[PDB]
DNA sequence: CTGGAGAATCCCGGTGCCGAGGCCGCTCAATTGGTCGTAGACAGCTCTAGCACCGCTTAAACGCACGTACGCGCTGTCCCCCGCGTTTTAACCGCCAAGGGGATTACTCCCTAGTCTCCAGGCACGTGTCAGATATA
DNA sequence: TATATCTGACACGTGCCTGGAGACTAGGGAGTAATCCCCTTGGCGGTTAAAACGCGGGGGACAGCGCGTACGTGCGTTTAAGCGGTGCTAGAGCTGTCTACGACCAATTGAGCGGCCTCGGCACCGGGATTCTCCAG
């Protein structure tokens, strides 16, 4: 896999900007918010592997990510 | 006419905030997510409903972004957002 | 159910079971899960009642994950105590700005 | 597997009867009462322990309740837990 | 009854702790609407750390009180033991 | 001829001062007297420890000096050195408080 | 408290240097801090895989989920070596 | 003292004991103790050499909370693991914006 | 374009002290040595969802010309916050004086885990049905 | 759209079992009383640091206005993402061992705690050199 961070374009982005409610974005943006999204995930995967490792498992469940975002204070509803 | 601007913002705006759907294309987030996931394990195995609350997780946490970015921004007498105001607004958020 | 005997809904039984096997302490009194169940039942209500006015004035006879977020994002309080949550599948309340 | 999704839906017969329930909401609404269950549970166990109790009676949880909600929303979930409580254990 | 002794806690005493935050200069409306936000501030932790202390039913306010309601709202504070 | 220093000297100067000292800056005994003042909506005649109420103020002072920072950064982006009630808001709003 | 063990230390890092009692009250909070931080991750780490004994695995695994990253390397290698050390004798 | 036995500092038999009076788990593995005290052994090193350093950088021979305060908010890796921590009497790291200042 | 006075600060030195670091009894908590029951290590195996490739469908991404609308700098205004002098009290501290409720010890109890049994509530699981899609006249 | 036909997701029904309710014992957490005292509160009284007040007044917040680039958007171009469909298999989860390990009790004992020194790092201080600044050049 190569450059996959660029196969969410910038026209995805513009989708979470008005979703986002927002009129006018700078040029230097996309990418910007591109690292800052990476280094996020970079922190959801780092974790949330070594909850799947841990466990002697080779598959990521939804629980295990579950706690990754429970560790970083942001609760994600939604499995029952 | 050529549809003047702000208004096809403005209703786009209502649009997509009008509704719920997801809005990123899922094989580049999951082929993205693998590959930097190759940096512990390469070819995790993943269940798509983890893959789907990742693309949850991350747009709620980017659309609060632009929430807290254009408050700066309409704060600071601006519309117009820029990468430095979102870097004021993560160390504001402590990022 | 001792919640039909108290007149609530949520089970008394295992909500109790699993605050004394909660592992917080070995022993937990009797009186504070009926307490428990009782406020979070209470906020059930409020929240069941929210959603409900929610889809009957949205036209909707199903309520759905968009409901509650306007119901949460509507609701002062709520948004409070849920200062902290992701709601999946909720998308956000169009706040509409005033330069916009 | 233990879930909340009936007593949900009797609670919904009981403030909404002619409104229905989609399983997607349904099972937020449960990781809700999980996310709830856990924030009060945590916080009901660091009240008994911050005056080294072992058991958590009635008022460690309306302490923590009233910690845990600004105001009126505490008011009410208080009386309807003490009326609860109360009536239950005077029948 | 006492009153108004937030006035007590004056102008450049507010240029004290300003400046010690950085600030360099200070309009004439910041000081009582600081007053305001400092009152805001301390009556979401007083009132939960009285709160603490109501709970033990005492008439003395303990460190520990203070220090389970910064510690609540993740403004921890050492040195206490 | 009249011996003044230029705006931002003295100031700035103390600044540095206070960055150099360690010790809690406002009046002491009406600080207390405000928090028994708001401590009467609870319970009347209330006995405090002396040390708590001076943690109080060493917490709350530390809070108000990070606001400072934050809502001096707001000024810093708005071409401003002066700190408006708006950008209190803003600070306090992104902050999560209203 | 944690003086007596701090000042210990204190002998084998910098054996001419001294230290304010409010200072050391601090290190007996954070020393504090660090234990509950610790024992709840690790606890419901051991939780989430419906263990009943907190080991050197789910302790292992805890603090390199909550250590950033030299430090949690370096808590590694002088931690395992220290396991390794008292485990054997 | 079990560290003693290992040749370490921290007390693993008073820990050990507030693990089982501290309401975490049911029950403690052998190694945690050790592995945890060692961790903490380690860490608190690193807090007191640097406190000792920036002593020695003021002209003291005694650490202060002042030393704690630009020792640690001069470490990054503790700034960052205790970013919403403020200790008592320690200040602020003085910094000074550069708009802020006069342009000699 | 830059030095002169003088306040601020650095530094050198001298003084006092009280907090810090070291000593000295005094317990009780940490360690050992077992023992007991069990959580969990272990081996092998199913199936099923993840993987992986084929093939069709079209939603979605890309590029370009265009204009406007947004940032931004220049230029101008002015009043308000800095600087400093003056008066005033009320902050600060030391001292005097009273006494409550926090901390301790002990009493007395009543409340919850543990055993064991029992059974209907609660879980899984098809079945109807009506909300709503489709065709032709 | 009438009428008539056709679907799918959720309401409603069933069978099976297992988790909670009864009642009792047993031990110990918590309320309670009494009681000492020490820190808490509240006063007197002296000294003086500091807030308040006010008077310049330069400078920073702010507006107007005019310039120009760049980002959005329509429209036309291009396509791999998505669905379905087929096929495979690693490994989640299960099933069946089986015990060494961690809790526990009791006995041991030396580390660690509380009280008590006593002295020197640092605060305070005073005095001179340097540095930095504002206001002269």
């Amino acid at each position: 896999l190569r450059d996959n961070i660029q196969g969410i374009t910038k026209p995805a982005i513009r989708r979470l900007a008005r979703r986002g409610g927002v009129k006018r974005i700078s040029g230097l943006i996309y990418e910007e918010t591109r690292g800052v999204l990476k280094v996020f995930l970079e922190n959801v995967i780092r974790d949330a592997v070594t909850y799947t490792e841990h466990a002697k498992r080779k598959t990521v469940t939804a629980m295990d990510v579950v706690y990754a975002l429970k560790r970083q204070g942001r609760t994600l509803y939604g499995f029952g | 006419h050529r549809y003047r601007p702000g208004t096809v913002a403005l209703r786009e705006i209502r649009r997509y905030q009008k509704s719920t759907e997801l809005l990123i294309r899922k094989l580049p987030f999951q082929r993205l997510v693998r590959e930097i996931a190759q940096d512990f394990k390469t070819d995790l195995r993943f269940q798509s409903s983890a893959v789907m609350a990742l693309q949850e997780a991350s747009e709620a946490y980017l659309v609060a972004l632009f929430e807290d970015t254009n408050l700066c921004a309409i704060h600071a007498k601006r519309v117009t957002i820029m990468p430095k105001d979102i870097q004021l607004a993560r160390r504001i958020r402590g990022e | 159910t001792r919640s039909s005997r108290a007149g609530l809904q949520f089970p008394v039984g295992r909500v109790h079971r699993l605050l004394r096997k909660g592992n917080y302490a070995e022993r937990v009194g009797a009186g504070a899960p009926v307490y428990l169940a009782a406020v979070l039942e209470y906020l059930t209500a409020e929240i069941l009642e929210l959603a409900g006015n929610a889809a009957r004035d949205n036209k909707k006879t199903r309520i759905i994950p968009r409901h509650l977020q306007l119901a949460v994002r509507n609701d002062e309080e709520l948004n409070k105590l849920l200062g902290r949550v992701t709601i999946a599948q909720g998308g956000v309340l169009p706040n509409i700005q005033s330069v916009l | 597997k233990e879930s909340y999704a009936i007593y949900v839906y009797k609670v919904l017969k009981q403030v909404h009867p002619d409104t229905g329930i989609s399983s997607k909401a349904m099972s937020i609404m449960n990781s809700f009462v999980n996310d709830v269950f856990e924030r009060i549970a945590g916080e009901a166990s660091r009240l008994a322990h911050y005056n080294k109790r072992s058991t958590i009676t009635s008022r460690e949880i309306q302490t923590a309740v009233r910690l845990l909600l600004p105001g009126e929303l505490a008011k009410h979930a208080v009386s309807e837990g003490t009326k609860a409580v109360t009536k239950y254990t005077s029948a």
